[PDB]
């Protein structure tokens, strides 16, 4: 998946950025820095509970 | 109904009450495809 | 095809045609899997072109 692979791979901001860039490179460039920071926050919230 | 099927066409629980009695029975289980459908999806054999 | 970046799958028809004449079945299967209506792609004009010229005498 475009983003499902990111979540699968994760289960740090730098590592999250690396995974997000490698799995979905093109779409990120269009997105603004603040919006991708918010997306990283969302992914953090998801990754809080892995069960 | 619709032709190609009832459509409530309601705006944003109450629907469930009508659904249970009028149309079909209660569910032992439920499944949801949260992810939406992209304009182009790769339909490889494994999927 | 994996990235799903910039194509609506409508222009692919052109490339598709070439495969059919260049005997590249794997690319045919790949195009079909990633979204292609062979019924819509197949038309009177396409079939006429395929039979008139590409068909061995």
């Amino acid at each position: 998946g475009r983003i499902a692979d990111v979540i699968a791979s994760l289960v740090a901001s730098s590592c999250v950025k690396e995974s997000l860039l490698r799995f979905l490179p093109r779409t990120i460039s269009r997105l603004s820095e603040e919006e991708t920071e918010s997306w990283i926050k969302w992914i953090k919230e998801v990754l809080e509970s892995p069960h | 109904d619709i032709q190609f099927g009832k459509y409530i066409r309601l705006s944003c629980e109450t629907l469930y009450d009508l659904m249970t009695q009028h149309w079909h029975l209660k569910t032992p289980n439920l499944v949801i495809s949260v992810t939406g459908g992209a304009k182009n999806f790769a339909l490889k054999p494994r999927m | 095809f994996t990235n799903d970046r910039n194509w609506e799958s409508a222009d692919l028809q052109d490339v598709m045609f070439t495969a059919l004449v260049k005997d590249r079945p794997k690319f045919v299967r790949l195009f079909l899997e990633n979204g292609l209506n062979l019924r819509k792609f197949l038309t009177t004009e396409v079939l006429r072109e395929l039979y008139t010229n590409n068909f061995s005498s």
